[PDB]
């Protein structure tokens, strides 16, 4: 194939043009976004039974749905959450390789079937099932400076006019609200309903019968009369467009005439549906939006559409509106796809000169300027045709490549270089002869490679999403650059390089050059006597090789694994949480002393505070509360005080301080929608039918049986709720009928006056809203208010609540959580910062088998993706051992040959287990790729240094000693030339904090550190394995 | 309403005897009050907690203590079933007989799940039988509703 | 799966079509195969179990967590679910003006759980520090509870 | 019943406000007759499995 | 692998269950399956032996 | 026309401005991929020009 490549190098040319075209198309169409979709697929149904309490949702709603979800394909969760506020929020989760849409299909349907079990109070509220991603793009912010709006203002106005301009945007998905669009409320006063001897329930009827729209028919309709010269629709009474209208109708007539109205009786407004959700973005009144992206989109382009969007409609709406951008991440996503192409330019920079330094030549240095480009496209074309993405995880992918990169141009130069320096031969002839040593070991290193990186795709199943995106970039990168290696860099070498005579080893004259030749020269002779010396006397450094594998084994023991690393998106979350039978009140005082703390102490660092009320996460209770934090560009956060690592714990200690709160301020995760820190999702499930109250029993003892080995549990937490008080109402059933009150008429007064009822719909602009009715908050707020509620029995004399009714307080649970149809709650944690997750699981899956009979445990979230797994890597790791054994046995022709090559893995290995040591970093999937990507390079080095010998004792019978010692001359330039480029455009991911600080850093340390090793030992070991295998064999 | 009374409150739903007893050592007030009106016996009485229950009267916690709607913790004890509580909270001086805002007895409340030694219990300390609610209803009404035999023969 | 999908949308348009006596006892839309993959029995070795008592814990505790597998798509029971059966007697209703209609009407007005609201609900006044929900009826939940209904 | 304006507010506003966002789609129309039917044709992009 | 799911699940219950209930398979076609394929391996075998 | 008063094809009039904004590039890839073999084939710049 090379030699094809001399004679015909326009040929070469060509592919290399297509293949960089073919990467255009692939620069402008590929999709950039920060992650892709890793988590497993999974969908989020929700209902709102208004009023309601959490086991009337229990055992009205979740139940049902939970008999109902029979015959769905690849299902493995059915979690779920029923809230004291009536929201349920049932979550599946299907395999890795399943379709959403089939699946949310199917959900979808099984619902639609299960739907007339529900009551007539939930169809009308209806339920959502939708994809869970939990992946706001970005959010968007509206306020009103001047004062004179509300939340239940600024969110109408974003609905009816903003969410449906941005949703005909490009790329634009889902569009979630904060806040509610209009509807229009009654607030009644029973003080007054009374008086006039009503209830809240003739007035939901006169509600329901003087708003529905009526069907009339037409005139002149088929069939006609002959005769007839006119057709045109009939219309009736229609629904009620202003509020004031519905002051207007009528709900009885008393003997003297005095007709009544609601006006009278009631208070009618505009205002929001539910008003548990309080928005305020730095205490100003405020709401806003929630944009997540389409599933193959580009989010930068995506985000500056949007950012335009809202500008074309900035004028239109009223003085006074503001829109405000709390939280977004493309601002952190164009910089960490911004700071590796200038890693990767800055590479091809140094890979240029560092051959002006060695070469000597500019149409030397030129090649490989040349051949990356060419392999940097073909590989975003192969992404490109495979469907897959531009994201973090890809473009590192060929950043640690880019070694391999640049080490199959430099193999194929230098060669050719020291031949027509040896010999004098042209370049034609140097490099037909050179490539007359090369092009089966090139072959070999693919293979090899390929078995190297290719097994890290088929791993466990949420790290197989992100091994998988690292295997294929890292294998298309080295299949383009093994086969721009036997096509288009030796053309170049055919044309580009210029003539030398033999005798110009090169001296160098006056600069930097002339000396660096010859100490080039003196060190080489040097190196080669030590390497002489070194093969005198085996057992040392045979003997060392074992204190290296067994510090190595060592290292791998203290390296504490992790995920992936925390970074500085430029945002965080603050997590309020008080105690039982809190208010709003409350939660704004402490929302309120959090936005103060961060805009009178870090306004140097924050730029705005987003606080939610009753947004919280595990929980959207009236008790908690959340705040998005926003923090200033990165060039005005300069330093290590000023990053969000810092940031959270003076937040957490001065919050600390907030007398009856938990709060707690964390930074996001690196996957938001995935689990974090390590931990573990336990859970109890009761399968004998026992009650809430003695699984709640056994929980607390689990909880008091496991802070008893905090060796390996540090902190075991209740992710659920604590019971909390709660109002019983028992309903006296003899003294209700014996003074003729109808029960539905009970329950229909009780319900609408304190839980809100909705009624109908009305138009308004052009746009259906709600009619919801309600009591007056002045009459709900205590019991002994109870007794203002009269109903009416059939003998028109209106009875109290009190002669029907007794009252009692119960702590009943606010939140009730189940997992795969049985009641059960879950339990968190982490292992101790020494201890392996594996060793919690087995402690508290023999902790779990001492509890009450009929108590089980199950394990969920990426704890269940752990059982189903963890064998995977060292089988795989196996087979990848034999075939690389295999291929190289065959790139020989020797069973004993390849241990030599085979017995460098372990030295590019300690250095990046103790450069990560020295600075602290963990075992992420950067560090294992990282340690993979040494050993390919390394294993790459050793390969072509034992088939010179080879080639070297079979052609030229020179000798096993003497062949060795040419072949690591000959090599020695090369392998400093690889390995100075990459630690050199390495060295910026090691340094560069700020933004992709843990990332950068995380690949860097361990290539820097497996590199400098694997490059200094394996100059010198595998000469020793080389002669110790052929002396054994 | 102090800092030191809704740890008390705290640590006696959960069943801690430890902090409950060094809560108490610096002065906390045994009297304290949720905001539903409930010290530390109601939650006591009403988890099931004995040994902490024991240790709240000594320290001079008020036995006959009613919430914001008349109900003592012989009220939560007698009506789940606690009869090592009922015996005691009865020693140290509660009120069988109470009423609250609505205006049962404790015995309207033992009636209704069938704890019958409470019965025998409160009826041995004084506990009126012929004593009604708003609704005109006694024990032995409740307790024929239900349909029992034992609670219907102890009433005679 | 694209095959159900179409077979499924179409019942839409027809659902609202059959009474409230069909629907609410759940009609199933299944792919299958006409032959049982398997059967699963389940036996009390000593005794103290009836058909029924068996057939109850399969249906509650072993059916759903078995249709929601991968690869079953239909599953029939040989026995039922329990069910508070109520047998009723002409001799007695007669005795007491009365018929099956009323029976049901008092059956679910007092089997039901109502949307009660909210104590310092939302939007509450200035001065509120207490939050909690309230409770009037509950699904009676035995059988001594359904025969107090009045 | 519904006349076109009644039914432009309340049947087809309502659901072209969620029928963005689907993936390959080159335009949408919208039909709303006097007779309450209403009609919404989504035309999506060729190579798409419909 | 819808039997052996099943026939895992069914282990996952068994220690729940009150005293005396117990777990019969009358009718498994897949006892067959898994037979009818390891009488023509092992006869695939013996043939290369032979 | 007046302002706030835009126009949009739709239909096989739409394929027609599809077409004809496609066209121009079709032209171009189709000739630069001559180019291309030609100069692969004979191994010279000039014979595809010619």
């Amino acid at each position: 194939m090379p030699n094809f490549f001399i004679d015909r190098p326009i040929f070469a040319w060509v592919i290399a043009i297509i293949i960089m075209l073919a990467g255009g198309l692939a620069i402008l169409k590929l999709p950039v976004a920060q992650y892709p979709t890793i988590a497993p697929p999974a969908v989020t149904i929700s209902a709102s039974y208004p009023g309601a309490d959490a086991k009337t949702v229990q055992d009205t709603v979740t139940q049902v749905i939970e008999q109902n979800m029979n015959g769905i394909d690849n299902l493995m969760y059915m979690s779920s959450n029923s809230d004291s506020t009536g929201t349920v929020q049932i979550t599946l989760t299907f395999e890795s390789g399943t379709d959403a849409d089939i699946a949310q299909v199917q959900v979808q349907n099984k619902l639609q079937l299960a739907m007339p079990l529900l009551p007539q109070e939930v169809q009308q509220q209806g339920v959502s099932v939708e994809k869970s991603s939990s992946s706001f793009l970005m959010v968007v912010g509206v306020i009103n400076t001047d004062g004179t709006m509300t939340q239940e203002d600024i969110s109408d106005y974003v609905a009816a006019n903003m969410k449906d301009a941005i949703s005909r945007t490009s790329g634009v998905g889902d569009v979630q609200l904060f806040g509610s669009q209009y509807a229009m409320r009654i607030w009644m006063n029973p003080n007054e309903l009374n008086k006039f001897q009503l209830t809240p329930v003739d007035v939901i009827t006169a509600i329901k019968a003087q708003n529905a729209q009526v069907a009339a028919g037409q005139l002149g309709g088929t069939p006609p009369v002959k005769g007839q010269q006119l057709n045109a629709s009939i219309i009736a009474q229609t629904r009620l467009t202003s509020t004031e209208e519905f002051g207007k109708i009528l709900l009885k007539v008393n003997q003297d005439g005095s007709r009544v109205l609601l006006r009278d009786v009631a208070k009618i407004e505009l205002g929001g549906e539910n008003y548990d959700i309080i928005a305020e973005f730095n205490g100003q009144p405020a709401s806003g939006l929630g944009i997540k992206l389409a599933t193959g989109a580009n989010a930068l382009d995506t985000a500056a559409a949007i950012r335009a969007e809202l500008a074309k409609m900035e004028p239109f709406f009223p003085s006074g509106l503001k829109i405000v951008y709390p939280y977004d991440t493309t601002p952190f996503v164009k910089i960490s796809i911004h700071e590796v192409v200038k890693t990767l330019v800055e590479a091809i920079i140094l890979v240029f000169l560092v051959m002006y330094l060695f070469l000597q030549n500019f149409r030397a240095t030129l090649i490989p300027t040349i051949a990356v480009p060419v392999v940097l496209l073909g590989t975003f074309a192969v992404l490109a045709a495979f469907g897959f993405s531009i994201n973090t995880l890809t473009m590192f992918g060929m950043v640690l490549a880019i070694g391999l990169l640049v080490d199959d141009a430099i193999v194929v130069v230098e060669n050719v270089e020291r031949v027509m320096a040896e010999e004098g031969l042209p370049p034609k002839e140097a490099t037909r002869k050179s490539m007359g040593q090369i092009q089966g070991a090139l072959v070999g290193i693919a293979m090899v490679l390929s078995a190297v990186f290719v097994p890290m795709a088929f791993f466990g199943g949420s790290t197989g999403a992100i091994y998988r995106q690292f295997s294929i970039t890292i294998v298309s990168a080295m299949a383009l650059s093994v086969l721009v290696a036997l096509i288009l860099t030796p053309a170049l070498c055919a044309t580009m390089l210029k003539p030398i005579a033999k005798g110009d080893h090169g001296e160098g004259k006056k600069g930097f050059f002339g000396w660096f030749n010859r100490m080039f020269e003196k060190s080489t002779h040097h190196y080669t006597d030590s390497v002489g010396g070194i093969l005198r006397s085996t057992g040392r450094y045979l003997v060392l090789y074992l204190i290296i594998v067994v510090g190595m084994a060592y290292l791998f023991v203290r390296l504490p694994s992790s995920f992936l690393p925390d970074e500085d998106q430029g945002v965080f979350m603050t997590m309020v949480q008080l105690p039982a039978g809190a208010t709003q009140e409350r939660t704004q005082k402490v929302l309120n002393e959090v936005t103060h703390y961060y805009l009178t102490k870090e306004k140097n660092n924050v730029e705005s505070v987003f606080a939610v009320n009753g947004f919280g996460f595990a929980g959207r209770g009236q008790n908690t509360g959340i705040a998005f934090v926003s923090l200033k560009d990165w060039a005005d956060r300069p330093g290590e005080e000023n990053k969000v690592e810092a940031i959270t714990m003076r937040a957490t200690r001065a919050f600390s301080q907030i007398k009856d709160a938990m709060v707690f301020a964390f930074n996001l995760p690196a996957i938001v929608e995935l689990g974090t820190a390590t931990g573990f999702d336990f859970e109890l499930i009761d399968q004998a039918g026992l009650g809430h109250e003695k699984l709640t029993q056994a929980r607390n003892q689990l909880l008091a049986e496991a802070a008893k080995h905090p060796d390996m549990l540090t902190s075991v937490r209740p992710n659920g709720l604590e019971d909390t008080p709660q109002f019983k109402i028992d309903i006296d059933q003899e003294k209700a009928q014996a003074l003729g009150v109808s029960i539905n008429d009970i329950n229909t007064t009780l319900g609408a006056a304190w839980g809100g009822s909705y009624v109908n719909d009305f138009i308004d602009r052009g746009r259906v809203k709600k009619v919801y009715v309600m009591s007056e908050a002045k009459y709900r707020m205590l019991p002994d208010d109870i007794g203002d509620w009269y109903v009416r029995a059939a003998d028109g004399q209106m009875v109290p609540f009190s002669a029907f009714s007794s009252s009692r307080w119960e702590y009943g649970s606010p939140r009730l959580e189940r997992y795969n149809g049985l009641p059960s709650m879950e339990i968190l944690g982490q292992a101790a910062p020494g201890k392996s997750t594996g060793e919690a699981m087995e402690l508290m899956e023999q902790l779990a088998s001492k509890l009450p009979t009929g108590v089980g445990y199950d394990w969920t979230g990426m704890s269940y993706q752990e059982r189903l797994s963890g064998n995977q890597a060292p089988s795989l790791y196996a087979i990848s051992l034999i075939v690389v054994f295999l291929c190289l046995a065959a790139l020989y022709e020797s069973w004993s040959i390849p241990f030599s090559v085979m017995l460098v893995v372990p030295l590019g290995v300690i250095g990046a287990l103790l450069a990560a040591t020295f600075r602290g970093l963990t075992n992420d999937v950067y560090f294992q790729v990282g340690l993979l990507t040494t050993i390919g390079l390394s294993a790459k080095n050793a390969i072509l240094i034992v088939e010179f010998a080879k080639d070297l004792m079979d052609k030229e019978g020179k000798g096993l000693i003497e062949a060795t010692l040419d072949a690591v001359r000959m090599r020695l330039r090369p392998i400093l030339m690889t390995s100075l480029a990459f630690i050199l455009g390495v060295m910026p991911l090691v340094i560069s904090t700020g933004a992709g600080s843990g990332a950068q850093n995380a690949v860097g340390t361990g290539v820097m550190g497996g590199m400098v090793t694997a490059t200094v030992l394996a100059i010198f070991f595998v000469p020793v394995f080389f002669v110790v295998v052929r002396r054994r064999f | 309403g102090s800092d030191l009374g809704k740890k008390l409150l705290e640590a006696a739903r959960a069943g801690r005897d430890d902090e409950v007893r060094i809560l108490m050592a610096n002065g906390a007030d045994v009297n304290a009050a949720d905001v539903v009106g409930w010290t530390p016996l109601h939650l006591a009485a009403y988890w099931g907690h004995l040994e902490i229950v024991e240790v709240l009267l000594k320290n001079g916690a008020d036995v006959n203590a009613y919430d914001t709607l008349g109900s003592t913790p012989l009220h939560l004890a007698a009506h789940f079933g606690h009869l090592e509580i009922v015996e005691v909270l009865l020693k140290n001086g509660a009120d069988v007989n109470a009423k609250d805002d609505n205006g049962i007895t404790p015995l309207h409340l033992a009636a209704n799940r069938g704890h019958l030694e409470i019965v025998e219990v409160l009826l041995k300390y004084g506990a009126d039988v012929n004593a009604q609610d708003k609704f005109g209803k006694t024990a032995f009404d409740i307790s024929i509703n239900n349909g029992n035999e034992d609670l219907a023969e102890i009433l005679q």
